[PDB]
């Protein structure tokens, strides 16, 4: 009909979505209606402008902040001088999701820096001559996965990685995320990750993980940094994708975990939170919404007839909507919400959780959702290692071809 | 000495006492990727540093070139490791060491580096005597800050001092019944002390929280609580929370009413209760309610509960397909 508003957060009936405070304020109502007053405003931009709304992902201007920032950054970031590869990693995979090829020279100045990055003893420390740290390591392993050339594998040190690994190892299951570092869920998952990839998983490596794990789920339905700590999409994400590649999902409940993530989506401003009563956060569009397709395959695994064969269990239009319209950056970049500076952190999981929403695939069957223009459509991403899934296949296949250390 | 911000600031490349000691510069070799273009002082502290790392010299210098390094970027895990071998290696006192991480904690509270450096001083100098205090006055800047609470956990988990949270828990409610942080709390300090199986203890909590739904009906985090408390025992356990939660609709209606109400009529026929039918469309009646008008966020979500029931308890579900 003409009368209609095929945009969901444009519709009259989403005015009814706004926060209701029942007339008790407090620190927490009173910094979400913020949010949502600034969000309206870029919803109804287009009507008080008398235009119509057009959504466009900025692929050429977020290319070019991309292509420089891989090469050089400001000041801004000196206080990333310890992630540096999370930088690398960060922005080979939006490179990755917007199909820019990754140049050879590029690739091998790549291999070359997280070189540098490696210790002798084993793991990526944050930049060179800097101790090794499970979360470098993490982000080195993908970046060095996204460019999938043997120069590229051939960079991991595997035996000493694996005894790296070791070293962090903690009675109770869990590990550190560095020597003398602090312990959450965040390792279990950076140790998990690098630890498949690469095929050093040994008989033991794992063991009691995965019931450290299942502890810090708690009586939210999703999971905490360590046992007894609020449930926090980031750490949820880290638990049950380092569940899922142990092949222990059915440790948590499922159920508990389901009703938590769907319930994080923001019914105003259609992104999602990082827990109950807090505020919308672009990334979370990866950490919260990349549950679903987890749980999708965890639940699918266990014969549930009920599970959608076209959607995932989230909002996958209004999520889009939010991304595009709220979270871009006209000179290029992606970041939080409205009011935000862009960053390439936010560059990376604001994408990573765009092409989750426009992508729906399970086993044989795929659908995809893309709002806005057809060009707007991402390269699909693993929801485990968010890294494209031939990235993924491609590398397990060449580590697998060595045997695991030790034998 | 001379602090970072200070007018008289000199860079390390310029201090006499230095001079003996060549600075070592990044190798971030040939032909850089992600290189970062650092300031001045910034490059000059981390040239400096890297010498002293290297060359593994522990001393006074060295200790105090630690704290500008930080200060410079707090997430640098190698420096704090270092900070903590010259602690020890000078035998530094460890309360001066508390004054100095209580401050920086207090300027840059959203970093994991300088609490774990905070807990690692409790651990050595086995006193969490300032603990509670300090961490109070972080929570009365940012009564949300995760690392905060997960401090806060590990000394009352560790020493044992269980006997005055509830009390603050709600002091915290009474400031902001809506701070999830909280009523986590709540759950982690009865769960540790009580627990929730004394029938007068979640009676207590129960009543509370209800009463706290009826103040403030569109508050999720007391409706997650509720269901927190009774799920695990199953919320079919519990008869009358049902007619209760009705009576509530009339003028505290939500959608989380709505779907703590699916919630109760599908543990009410998990454990096969009476009217088997009558309370399975009264659920899918709710499921559509909620996917169409109430809740359409997470259409998705109640779309597949609402087939999930029909799924397994439908008077057609357990019969054989040639009937
Ligand atoms: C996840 C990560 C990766 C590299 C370095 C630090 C971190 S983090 O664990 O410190 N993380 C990300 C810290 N963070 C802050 C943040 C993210 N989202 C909201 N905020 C305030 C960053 C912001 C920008 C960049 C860049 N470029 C890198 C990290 C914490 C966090 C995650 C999600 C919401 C809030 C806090
Ligand atoms: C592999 C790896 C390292 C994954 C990282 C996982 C991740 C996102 C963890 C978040 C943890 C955290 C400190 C949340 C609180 O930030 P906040 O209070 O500023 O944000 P909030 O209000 O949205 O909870
Ligand atoms: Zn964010």
């Amino acid at each position: 009909p003409v009368w209609s508003e095929p945009l969901y957060s444009l519709r009259p009936e989403h005015a009814r979505e706004r926060l209701q405070d029942d007339s008790v304020e407090t620190v927490t109502s009173i910094e979400q209606a913020k949010v949502e007053e600034k969000i309206q405003e870029v919803f109804s931009s287009y009507k008080f402008n008398h235009l119509v709304p057009r959504l466009v992902l900025q692929r050429e201007k977020h290319f070019h902040y991309l292509k420089r920032g891989l090469r050089q950054l400001t000041d801004a970031y000196e206080c990333l001088d310890a992630s540096r590869p999370w930088l690398c990693y960060w922005i080979l995979h939006s490179l990755e999701l917007l199909d820019e090829p990754i140049p050879q020279i590029v690739a091998t100045d790549v291999c070359q820096f997280l070189e540098l990055c490696q210790s002798p003893d084993g793991g990526f420390g944050g930049g060179p001559g800097q101790y090794p740290h499970l979360a470098p390591t993490y982000a080195a392993v993908n970046a060095l996965c996204i460019i999938g050339t043997e120069e590229a594998y051939n960079v991991i040190n595997r035996e000493k990685l694996l005894q790296y690994l070791y070293s962090l190892k903690q009675p109770d299951g869990s590990f550190l995320m560095h020597v003398g570092g602090e312990v959450d869920v965040r390792s279990a998952y950076c140790a998990a990750s690098v630890a498949s990839l690469t095929n050093i998983i040994t008989p033991d490596l794992f063991e009691g993980t995965a019931e450290w794990i299942a502890r810090c789920q708690n009586w939210e339905g999703g999971i905490g940094g360590v046992p007894g700590m609020e449930a926090h999409g980031g750490y949820t994400f880290c638990g049950l994708a380092a569940l899922v590649i142990l092949k222990k999902e059915r440790s948590l409940n499922l159920k508990s975990l389901l009703q938590w993530v769907t319930s994080r989506q923001m019914r105003f401003e259609g992104g999602f939170q990082g827990r109950c009563n807090k505020l919308v956060d672009g990334c979370y569009s990866f950490w919260q919404a990349g549950l679903l397709p987890l749980l999708h395959r965890a639940l699918h695994a266990q014969g549930d007839p009920a599970l959608s064969m076209s959607h995932w269990m989230f909002h996958q239009q209004a999520l889009q909507e939010y991304i595009l319209m709220c979270c871009q950056c006209p000179a290029g970049g992606l970041l939080d919400k409205p009011g935000k500076s862009r960053d390439f952190y936010h560059t990376c999981y604001c994408l990573s959780g765009l092409s989750i929403a426009q992508h729906f695939g399970s086993g044989a069957m795929l659908h995809d959702v893309v709002m806005g223009v057809p060009e707007n459509v991402l390269q699909p991403t693993h929801p485990v290692y968010n890294i494209g899934p031939d990235k993924v296949i491609q590398a397990t296949t060449h580590f697998l071809q060595k045997p695991v250390p030790g034998f | 000495f001379l602090s970072l911000d200070s007018p008289t600031y000199v860079l390390y490349r310029d201090r006499a006492e230095w001079a003996d000691i060549d600075p070592v510069p990044q190798n971030d070799g040939p032909s850089p990727v992600v290189q970062i273009i650092y300031s001045e002082k910034f490059r000059d502290v981390y040239d400096y540093f890297r010498a002293v790392l290297q060359r593994d010299e522990r001393s006074e210098r060295a200790f105090k070139l630690t704290r500008d390094a930080i200060e410079l970027n707090a997430a640098n895990y190698t420096v704090w490791h270092f900070r903590r071998v010259l602690l020890r290696s000078l035998q530094k006192d460890l309360q001066e060491e508390m004054n100095y991480i209580i401050a920086i904690i207090e300027e840059q509270p959203k970093n994991y580096q300088v609490w774990h450096h905070r807990r690692v001083l409790v651990e050595w100098l086995k006193d969490p005597s300032q603990e509670l205090e300090f961490i109070a006055d972080i929570l009365n800047q940012d009564a949300k800050n995760y690392h905060a609470w997960q401090h806060r956990q590990w000394v009352i988990q560790e020493f044992r001092l269980w006997d005055n949270e509830l009390q603050y828990v709600d002091q915290l409610l009474k400031e902001d019944v809506r701070n999830n942080s909280v009523w986590n709390q709540r759950h982690f300090v009865i769960s540790n002390t009580t627990g929730y199986s004394d029938r007068a203890v979640l009676e207590r909590e129960v009543q509370y929280t209800l009463e706290m739904i009826k103040l403030v009906p569109h508050n999720e985090s007391a409706w997650n609580y509720l269901k927190g408390i009774l799920q695990d025992r199953g919320l079919s356990r519990y008869p009358n929370l049902l007619n209760q939660l009705l009576d509530l609709q009339p003028s505290h209606s939500s959608p989380y009413l709505i779907a703590f109400l699916v919630d109760i009529y599908e543990d009410m026929l998990e454990n096969q209760c009476d009217n088997k039918e009558d309370i399975l469309n009264k659920a899918l009646e709710l499921c559509e309610i909620l996917a169409k008008e109430k809740d359409t966020i997470r259409k998705e979500y109640w779309r597949y509960i609402g087939r999930s029931l029909q799924s397994k308890h439908s008077r057609e579900s357990d019969i054989p397909a040639s009937v």
